[PDB]
């Protein structure tokens, strides 16, 4: 719509002029705080350059290239209509295209030789943030807000949401999460009375708060709250507050529910620009969700001891399957709900007749009584490993039970398998009252 | 009423615990054949899984439940751990303590023994040394051989290798266990039926002034105990001091200061001076090989470092030159202690050197390094009512400042 208008200032541009082969040597000055924020239009210009830089290689010698005259594609790639791309005239010069699509595909122009797409410019994101971030700046200095910031660091099921949908006054604040489950997860569980109280405007991805400031909606808040906040650039947040336009910003977050990672290759991204400035630092360390068991392992991977309210102790076993095929809906029926850790066993369990199957991915900030978690990939799965933050997910959701089922041998059946083992009045050192 | 306890994971080794402790009483019994005092035995299950043991033949005994039921977690349990035997064997660790300390203070603690592989030994030993040097700590250990402080510390703890791995009494495990019992009954008894010292800190760089004072402090009748400064001297040292063991301290050598804010090897930790400072003894502090962080090898010195002025000592260790701004950071970690003194300080200050090193035509040497301590010293102190500095016009190796560091000491200190 509009929006392509937007970004004009992209539609075109050289792919010389959107490449920065550096970002290495790069000095922040002024406040910590601004030198965040300017790290964080750093990181997001960084990542565009290497995103046209790899297009440009690809047509130099997923990552789909189409020819303009035949209207058929010479790399096929794996996904649709992007966004957009990078143009290789027939003098051979290099352009980045915002792309339009009708019935037959890309619309190109006569003097346009190839086109070039791949994952990363399905969508413009990037450019529509750094369109966004960029006129928030006079002179590259970004303004930092006055609004006072509370951090609350907290534990999985200590009430990180619970809090937000407690506290905030849907009629005047802004909650702000990252990805679109966890914001579907929040509207529904604040619409859950029956009235619709949470909406797109006062509830939001942080991606579609950053791209779409300005197209409308509702601009000021008084106060802005964050769900899970530590998975974001501390730059980020920065923005966030100020955008919000908020007198108090409450930041919820978890250093181990998937911390934000750099990503971008050879970027910088030093570790006290990781840390976040806040005014006030708050704790939670007691979970109200998890059972004793879970708890212990919690205590290992948090600063300080975690409790628990809940008066469960033991919760977890798993069970060796010989034949992954017996794990069927008739010859093992599984109990509460089902999850998986890829899609692809979340496919399979599905196309089995298992009923309401998901990913730990999926299911993130989701409580259940009962879990039957499956493992039936033999093959080795990178996210499943003893500090990987799906497992502490995975392990973090049941209030009752968890049951993992696997074909292999790996680093969840450990854990489970050693927390069978720790004693039950050692267990019993990490209740409270509540 | 002496009582000893044999302590172990009963879980996963009950007849190996009970051997040992069958072993301790009848030797115990046999060693004081000259009779008196009956020592008693209690056996202490540390399991931390599920499995219960309820009794260890005829011995008074305290399950694994027991132990954990007198303690409630602590800041010693806070952090990360690897896995969850990790966190289970320290939080009972620290119950453990907490369960020896009320022994020892409502009983007649006489010593304890235990046994355990890595993961027991450390869950033994950290609890052991927590009690008073004197008192008999003995573990029979599978890792006594290999790297031990972690376990030992500047404590008395003492670890009998096990020789092959703790499984079931054999005739190997037999010999072993039997000797260290022995040993441990041995000490028992022995210890049932029976001048002023001063703290010095010392390096290589700084054994002038050592020597000088120590002889000057013999003549002076006290007697000394020198602690090499390599990080665990200091500690060392202080440990010694709330054990009152010590009743005053020559810090000549505080170089673990400079480790501590650099990243040295021979680092201090952040509680430096404290014990020192909390039994309000005499103190006399210097600088003494401030101007030298410790590494080495050349190839170790983390990369932001290799640019400094580096001296090669050796194969194994070089010493980093400390800067000038480096300084003056020692200063505010040494005088952001001392102004906590509720008791008397002095700072002696030798204006031309610090170190061997740090002299006239020395490697090391650099005046505006030994100035710029000086200065940022006595302006953090000017305030400071319980302490005096003293800027002297000598070198901290000349035989002049050696005794006049003692001079210093005996005016907060008379005799
Ligand atoms: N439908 C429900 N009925 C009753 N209790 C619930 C329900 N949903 C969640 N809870 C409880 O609410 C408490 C905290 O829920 P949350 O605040 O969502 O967890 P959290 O602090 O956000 O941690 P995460 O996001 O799941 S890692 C837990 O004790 C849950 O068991
Ligand atoms: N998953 C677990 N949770 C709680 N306690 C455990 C667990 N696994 C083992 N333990 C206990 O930890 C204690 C030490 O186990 P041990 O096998 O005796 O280790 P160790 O022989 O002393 O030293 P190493 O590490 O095996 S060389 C025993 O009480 C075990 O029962
Ligand atoms: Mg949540
Ligand atoms: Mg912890």
């Amino acid at each position: 719509s509009e929006e392509i208008e937007s970004l004009e200032q992209f539609h075109m541009a050289t792919a010389s002029s959107l490449i920065h082969k550096q970002m290495c040597s790069i000095v922040y000055t002024g406040p910590l705080k601004v030198q965040q924020m300017k790290n964080f239009i750093d990181s997001l210009v960084a990542s565009l350059s290497a995103a046209v830089s790899n297009l440009v290689k690809i047509l130099k010698d997923k990552f789909g290239v189409l020819d303009v005259a035949s209207k058929r594609w010479l790399v096929k790639p794996s996904a649709k209509n992007h966004a957009w791309g990078v143009v290789e005239t027939h003098a051979r010069k290099y352009h980045v295209a915002l792309l339009e699509h009708d019935e037959f595909g890309i619309i190109t122009c006569d003097n346009w030789r190839r086109v070039a797409v791949s994952s990363e410019s399905v969508v413009y994101s990037d450019m529509a943030k750094l369109r966004t971030l960029r006129r928030l700046l006079k002179d590259g200095e970004p303004h930092v807000s006055s609004a006072k910031v509370v951090l609350v660091d907290g534990v999985p099921g200590c009430g990180k949401t619970k809090e937000i949908l407690s506290r905030v006054n849907f009629e005047e604040d802004l909650i702000l999460v990252p990805g679109r489950q966890a914001a579907e997860m929040i509207r529904r569980r604040a619409n859950a009375s029956g009235i619709i109280v949470a909406t797109k405007d006062n509830v939001r991805t942080v991606d579609s708060f950053l791209m779409n400031y300005g197209k409308g909606a509702r601009c000021q808040f008084k106060r802005l709250f964050i769900d899970e906040g530590l998975m974001l650039h501390t730059g980020c947040v920065n923005f966030l507050v100020e955008m919000s336009l908020c007198d108090i910003a409450y930041v919820y977050g978890d250093t181990q529910q998937i911390p934000y990672i750099n990503r971008v290759t050879g970027f910088p991204y030093p570790a006290h620009f990781a840390k976040l400035e806040v005014d006030e630092v708050e704790t939670r360390r007691t979970t109200l969700r998890c059972p004793a068991d879970v708890t212990h392992f919690l205590n290992q991977r948090y600063e300080g001891h975690v409790m628990c309210t809940s008066s469960e102790k033991k919760s977890v076993s798993q069970e060796m399957v010989s034949g992954a095929a017996s794990i069927n809906p008739v010859s093992k029926p599984l109990k509460g709900k089902i999850l998986t850790f890829t899609q692809s066993d979340k496919e399979a369990l599905l196309s089995r007749g298992y009923a309401d199957v998901h990913t730990v991915h999926e299911v993130q900030g989701e409580t259940y009584a009962d879990v039957s978690l499956v493992r039936l990939t033999p093959t080795p799965v990178s996210i499943i490993a003893r500090d990987s933050p799906h497992v502490l997910v995975s392990l973090s959701r049941h209030t009752k039970s968890l049951k993992y089922y696997t074909v292999v041998m790996d680093p969840l059946v450990s854990i489970i398998r050693d927390l069978e083992r720790v004693s039950s009045y050692l267990l019993d050192m990490y209740k409270v009252d509540a | 009423s002496p009582r000893v306890f044999c302590i172990g994971t009963a879980d996963t080794k009950f007849d190996e615990l009970r051997f040992l402790s069958e072993h301790v009483r009848s030797s115990l019994n046999s060693f004081s054949n000259k009779s008196s005092f009956k020592v008693g035995v209690t056996v202490v299950d540390v399991s931390t899984s599920w499995k219960e043991t309820n009794s260890c033949a005829d011995f008074d005994f305290v399950p694994s439940k027991d132990v954990l039921s007198c303690h409630t977690l602590g800041e010693e349990t806070m952090g990360t751990f690897a896995d969850t035997r990790g966190l289970a064997i320290a939080i009972m660790s620290k119950a453990l303590e907490t369960f020896l300390s009320i022994a020892n203070d409502e009983q007649n603690l006489a010593g304890v023994i235990g046994l355990g592989g890595s993961g027991g030994t450390s869950l033994l030993s950290s609890a052991f040394r927590s009690l008073p040097i004197g008192i008999p700590k003995v573990i029979i250990s599978t890792v006594a051989s290999g790297q031990t402080e972690s376990y030992i510390g500047t404590s008395d703890l003492v670890l009998f290798p096990s020789v092959v791995d703790i499984c079931g009494i054999n005739n190997v495990s037999k010999v072993v266990l039997s000797n260290a019992g022995a040993a441990f009954a041995g000490m028992v008894i022995g210890r049932l039926e029976s001048k002023f010292t001063v703290g010095v800190t010392m390096f290589g760089v700084t054994t002038p002034c050592v020597n000088a004072v120590k002889e000057r402090l013999v003549k002076e009748g006290y007697e000394t105990l020198v602690f090499h400064a390599t990080g665990v001297g200091g500690r060392a040292m202080e440990d010694l001091v709330r054990g009152g063991f010590i009743q005053g301290v020559l810090d000549i050598t505080t170089t673990e200061v400079a480790d501590y804010v650099v990243g040295g090897v021979m680092a201090c930790d952040s509680s430096r001076f404290d014990a020192i400072l909390e039994k309000k003894i005499p103190l006399v502090l210097s600088v003494g090989a401030l101007d030298m962080v410790n590494f080495g090898p050349k190839t170790t010195i983390p990369p932001e470092f290799q640019q400094r002025k580096i001296h090669e000592h050796n194969e194994q260790v070089s010493l980093m030159r400390t800067t000038v701004g480096e300084n003056k950071k020692f200063a505010a970690f040494i005088a952001e202690k001392l102004n906590k003194a509720s008791s008397s300080v002095c700072v002696c200050l030798p204006e031309k050197g610090v170190s061997a090193l740090d002299a006239p035509g020395k490697d090391f040497y650099d005046p505006e390094a030994t100035s710029c301590l000086t200065r940022e010293l006595q302006m953090l102190l000017e305030n400071n009512e319980r302490c005096q500095v003293k800027v002297l016009p000598y070198h901290i190796n000349d035989a002049e400042f050696a005794n006049a560091l003692v001079d210093s000491f005996l005016e907060i200190s008379p005799k």
